[PDB]
């Protein structure tokens, strides 16, 4: 017979634990980018001198080699970078073979078939499919996180922490990201496939998913409603006929779950804890190390001035003029990863916000922005930098405003009452950890005012 | 522009009486923001400046009597004088200034008072100005009331028109009185061309016509 | 103790540029909040808003005649300054400064008349007006002019008549020992007249 493939052994179990994927419950063959797993496949007959065994791996709709959305590799005896097959051993009719993506492979569904050349005739052959996310564990991935006890928390836990309540007095809620649950992994793959993105350009979309800014905008997009019938409809009112009261809510799990079986319509209702949390899930999920900040005296800046600005009249009654508000509290995400957009000195924390506050180009999306980035007062870096600036730092200005001569004049500045207390989960605790330092200089420094002075320099380039 | 119309043009109200004005404006003068209206009354006595009387349309300033008082809001507002006093005898102008600066046209006020008969006068020409050519004959009404008056220059019974001129006080504080001057130029040389010089006088207070003439070197 | 004063050239030919000062005191232009306006009221007409500056600099002007003002002031010397361009018969009026605050204009200045005419500066011949009394202020222009008797000493019952403009485009007004006292600023011609 014409060398034909009988079985493929996956390894499945042993490769899962070594991608450090084993904690999802699921069946298929999830890994990570950027590192080799091994297969058995046995053959009909062994290997000829004349026979040739070519892997073509796919994902995505329109897939192509361009777009580095498909690849086709020989079995060979050498890797070569890139996608690879390397023949480590031949036993019988088996093959030992070591397969490796590359660590800048677009993360989703793949479709992996064999294509054998023997006798002068061609066969090709599905193998199977596998799940393909970023790899926190790979020293060159993007999302690279070298402290072996961070990434657990950022990653591999599926508990978390939310910090609620005032910047008097700061209450928590428990908060089940349930990644690794029946169905989420795949549910949340699902919401890549249904961004405005995905429906305008799949092709383009697919390709662009290698990248960690990417996959992050779109999330924080597609995690509200608004613009996209994405995952959850925000609701403030204090009436919640028709849905759930937002603080009904626990977890990640049920959300997602009834998005998917109501047939992606989205759930009613949530608040910004409840963005944050599915938001969180998504990205532990696809492998972005990732965690919950709350901001307490949070600023809403809607005129992009780095102020909340309040107005009296020069007899002092306040008056109903300007829309910008401060919070209680507002509750974001962080992602973890390099920015190579920007440079080497904004890599790491990136704030992502799925609350749809602002438009950013047109939709209700937020961040990548870089927390660095944000200290150092560099607002005129992608994405959002002057809106979050403004959350955790914006002065309260008091103006006063004439409205005969239509004159406005400054009245006092409070520098300092805005971003208080910003906390995030403390790693491997449910201590509340304090990141207020790394969003700005501190407080009543001299630095803290020249940065922002800088900033706000950059508004008005 | 905000266009700010007053209503009447004119009030003739007895002492003690109350006297009302309108005020309206092209647009609304509610700042909604602060629920205020930006809306002033003044007061301009005659070869004054004017004198503010009330802001925010209800706000008495400092100093002036309560018998004045502002009301309304939006576009309508109203000054209301409770008992009118000979003082108070003026030109109130409302002002809106929730837009730049815009006054209203102006309404007087005057005391409305029992008639009184005028004192009339009548003046022959200086020798002074006889030298420098002209001849400047006056005819002087004192104080009386209605302000309407009637003055004929007749020369030598020719009934003159074209060459004269009148002049009147405005209502005295006191009073309540008026005063009128009627000043016939001649040339010289017409001057001397004619003998008798009369000004007659109509008046409401007058049961007939008064003429007071003089006969030229007296 | 809040008080303005205004000055400048009681005449202008047309075309030409007054200028008008405010001299101010009882209140800073330094103050923060504070403002001064101009205002001038053509002859028996209504007032007409000119122009305003705030202690900061900030300038207002009336829409329709922005193009030809210009308001200016010198702290140091308690002034603000006013300059309007292009002069105009129209343009005749006296003309005031006030001060504002957090209402509106609250406290005015006493107003200085301005006539716009290339006709000249010509003093009053003053004439007695004959007892068997008063005194006839003939040609003077432009206005204004200011009369009393004995000095001020006499002031109850004396009536002194607006002007009235002759064909001759002078003007002429009747006042009712006896001295007038008639005092024409533009022509600095202060002329004291016994009657009989
Ligand atoms: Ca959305
Ligand atoms: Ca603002
Ligand atoms: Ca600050």
């Amino acid at each position: 017979a014409a060398l034909g493939v009988q079985s493929i052994n996956w390894q499945t179990a042993f490769n899962r634990q070594a991608h450090h994927t084993d904690k999802f419950s699921s069946q298929e063959l999830i890994l990570r980018r950027g590192q080799n797993f091994q297969v058995l496949m046995i053959m009909n007959k062994g290997l000829g001198s004349n026979e040739r065994l070519e892997f073509i791996v796919s994902t995505g709709p329109y897939p192509s080699e361009s777009a580095m959305t498909k690849a086709v590799f020989p079995l060979s005896n050498g890797s070569s970078g890139g996608w690879s097959a390397v023949l480590q051993a031949s036993n019988g009719n088996t093959l030992t073979i070591s397969i490796s993506s590359p660590a800048s492979a677009p993360i989703g569904r793949y479709t992996m078939a064999l294509q054998i050349f023997s006798q002068g005739g061609i066969s090709s052959v599905k193998l199977g499919t596998f799940i393909l996310l970023f790899n926190p564990w790979l020293n060159v991935d993007s999302v690279f996180m070298g402290n072996h006890a961070e990434r657990e928390e950022y990653v591999q836990e599926d508990a978390g922490i939310i910090f609620v309540g005032s910047t008097n007095r700061i209450g928590m809620i428990g908060w089940n990201f349930g990644q690794f649950e029946e169905d989420i992994l795949s549910i949340c793959l699902s919401i890549l496939d249904r961004s405005l993105n995905f429906r305008r350009d799949a092709a383009t979309d697919v390709a662009s998913r290698n990248d960690p800014k990417y996959v992050g905008r779109v999330l924080s997009a597609m995690i509200n409603s608004n613009d996209d019938n994405g995952v959850l409809a925000g609701n403030w009112s204090g009436t919640y006929t028709g849905g759930r009261d937002p603080r009904s809510w626990n977890g990640s799990v049920e959300i997602l779950k009834n998005w998917k079986k109501s047939g992606f319509s989205p759930v009613r209702y949530g608040q910004c804890w409840v963005f944050a949390g599915t938001l969180n899930t998504a990205l532990r999920s696809l492998g972005i190390p990732s965690r919950v900040i709350t901001n307490f005296n949070s600023a809403h800046d809607t005129d992009r001035n780095l102020s909340v600005d309040v107005y009296y009249d020069p007899m002092g009654n306040p008056l109903d003029k300007g829309s910008d508000s401060v919070w209680n509290f507002h509750v974001w995400n962080e992602g973890w990863f390099v920015r190579s957009d920007l440079g080497p000195s904004y890599g790491g924390w990136q704030v992502l916000d799925a609350t749809p506050q602002e438009r950013s180009q047109g939709v209700f999306q937020c961040g990548p922005a870089s927390v660095i980035g944000v200290r150092e007062g560099d607002v005129q870096l992608n994405f959002d930098m002057p809106f979050i600036f403004a959350e955790v730092n914006a002065d309260r200005i008091t103006w006063l405003y004439d409205n005969t001569t239509g004159k406005q004049w400054k009245n006092s500045v409070n520098s300092h009452t805005i971003g208080r207390y910003i906390s995030t989960k403390a790693v491997g605790s449910n201590a509340r950890m304090d990141v207020t330092d790394k969003y700005k200089y501190p407080e009543g420094s001299d630095q803290e005012r020249q940065v922002f002075q800088k900033a706000l320099g950059k508004l008005k380039p | 522009d905000i266009v700010m119309t007053q209503s009447p043009d004119s009030l003739a109200v007895s002492l003690g009486e109350r006297a009302t004005i309108n005020c309206k404006s092209s647009q609304s003068v509610l700042y909604s923001s602060n629920n205020k209206n930006y809306l002033a009354w003044y007061q301009q006595k005659p070869g004054q400046p004017p004198k503010l009387l009330i802001s925010w349309a209800s706000t008495r300033e400092s100093g002036v009597p309560d018998r004045f008082s502002g009301s309304g809001s939006g576009t309508d507002f109203t000054l209301t004088i409770s008992s009118l006093q000979a003082e108070d005898v003026a030109v109130y102008y409302c002002q809106q200034y929730y837009s730049l600066w815009t006054f209203g046209q102006g309404t007087k006020v005057e005391i409305k008072r029992t008639v009184a008969a005028p004192s009339v006068f009548i003046f022959p020409p200086s020798d002074e100005q006889l030298k420098s050519g002209t001849a400047s004959v006056v005819c002087l009404l004192n104080n009386f009331y209605p302000r309407e008056a009637k003055v004929q220059w007749k020369v030598d019974n020719a009934l003159q028109s074209g060459n004269s001129q009148e002049s009147v006080t405005e209502q005295d504080s006191k009073d309540s009185t008026y005063s009128l001057s009627s000043t016939l130029t001649l040339s010289k040389a017409d001057y001397e061309k004619h003998k008798v010089y009369a000004c007659e006088v109509t008046h409401q207070g007058l049961s007939s016509p008064v003429t007071k003439s003089f006969n030229r070197g007296e | 103790q809040i008080t303005l004063k205004e000055s400048g050239p009681t005449l202008v030919k047309p075309t030409q540029t007054l200028t008008l000062t405010c001299t101010f005191s009882g209140f800073s232009l330094d103050t923060s909040g504070v403002s001064v306006g101009w205002i001038r009221q053509p002859p028996g007409k209504a007032l007409e808003w000119l122009a305003l500056i705030f202690w900061d600099d900030d300038k207002r002007y009336s829409p329709s005649l922005k193009s030809r003002l210009t308001i200016t002031k010198d702290t140091s010397k308690n002034q603000v300054v006013l300059t309007m361009t292009n002069m105009e018969p129209v343009d005749t009026a006296t003309y005031y400064c006030a001060h504002r605050f957090v209402g509106t204009l609250d406290v005015w200045g006493q107003g200085t008349t301005v006539t716009v005419s290339s006709a000249s500066t010509k003093g009053p011949s003053v004439f007695p007006l004959a007892p068997s009394l008063g005194c006839l202020v003939k040609d003077y222009f432009p206005e204004p002019v200011t009369v009393s008797w004995n000095s001020g000493a006499l002031t109850s019952g004396v009536h002194t008549f607006p002007a009235v403009l002759q064909s001759s485009g002078l003007y002429s007004l009747s006042s009712v020992t006896y001295i007038c006292n008639v005092n024409h600023k533009p022509s600095n011609t202060k002329v004291d007249k016994r009657v009989e």
